[PDB]
Parts: structure tokens; sequence; C-alpha cells
């Protein structure tokens, strides 16, 4: 019959997706790595 | 200055010498002071090693070549060098922590070698 019926709902569906994160991203794990000679088998370094 | 060298010169083939280096306090021997020497063109080499648990082991290709003893008076380190021939040209510095890599040794001027 005559009328204004409801029939469902509409969202607008999001588009691309986005993170944003901060600067600093960081230590010198180079120093550890690059160190130019390594020491004895019974002195290993917990270099922290 | 808290660390000094002391002796060394020409080195006549066969003939006798005599070296050092100093330190400033006994805390600062303690653990370890090890002999080392450089040389260029030579692969850098350590000397001799004193370690602190009484038992002194130095490297089997060269624990046959260097005396190493330790006298605390002046904190001076006798070292003596023995027939050198025209290959070894090498240049002494007194560093420490070689048994750490090169993270723990501790580089200042040291002193300039020349073996013809
Ligand atoms: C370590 O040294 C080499 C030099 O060849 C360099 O390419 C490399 O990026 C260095 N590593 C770091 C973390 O810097």
């Amino acid at each position: 019959e005559k009328g204004i019926y409801q029939t469902s709902n509409f969202r607008v569906q999001p588009t691309e997706s986005i993170v944003r994160f901060p600067n600093i991203t960081n230590c010198p794990f180079g120093e550890v790595f690059n160190a130019t000679r390594f020491a004895s088998v019974y002195a290993w370094n917990r270099k922290r | 200055v808290q660390l000094v060298e002391s002796g060394g010169g020409l080195v006549q083939p066969g003939g006798s010498l005599r070296l050092s280096c100093a330190a400033s306090d006994s805390s600062f021997y303690d653990y370890e002071m090890s002999w080392v020497r450089q040389a260029p063109g030579k692969a850098q080499e350590w000397i001799g090693s004193m370690y602190p648990s009484g038992r002194t082991y130095i490297n089997p290709s060269l624990k046959s070549l260097v005396t190493i003893s330790r006298d605390n008076s002046k904190n001076t380190l006798y070292l003596q060098l023995n027939s050198l021939r025209a290959e070894d040209t090498a240049m002494y510095y007194c560093v420490s922590n070689w048994a750490s890599g090169s993270t723990g040794d501790y580089w200042g001027q040291g002193t300039l070698v020349t073996v013809s």
C-alpha cells in the first residue's frame, strides 16, 4: 500500500586505512658487530 | 699523565734491551694488565699477559721468546727485546683489554718504534 517504509541502513564503508607513529626511531648496534676484532672464547661479552 | 713508558731504542742484531710501562694506582692494575705490541706491516700482537688468578699463560707462539715481570714501586713493567731481524719492524703501544675485542681497549698516544 501507499506509504513510506524503512527497508535497511547504509553506511559509508571505510577507504584505505593508515597508521601513524612518532619520530626518533633509533642505539648504535653497529658498535657491537663492527668491532674490528673479537675477543677470546673464554671472555664472552654481554654488550647490554 | 698517569701512565708512561720507559726504555727501548736502537736494537743491534743480537743485543739486549729494556722496556717498560707504568700505571697510576694499584686499582688500575686490577685485575689484568697485559703486554702488547703493534707493528707497521706485521700484524699487531699481544706480548705478554699476567692473569689475576696467579697463573700466567703466554701465547703458545709467544711464550718462549719474552720474559715478563711486574714492579709496582714505579708501577714499571720490565720488557726485553732480543735478536730482532730485518723482518720484524714493530711499533710498541701499551694498550689494555685486548682479550675484550675492540670494545674495551684503551687508546692513548703511546710511542712509535722502528726496527730496521
Ligand atoms: C658496519 O661497517 C660496514 C662498512 O663496510 C657498513 O657497511 C655497515 O653499514 C656498518 N653497520 C652499521 C649498523 O652501521
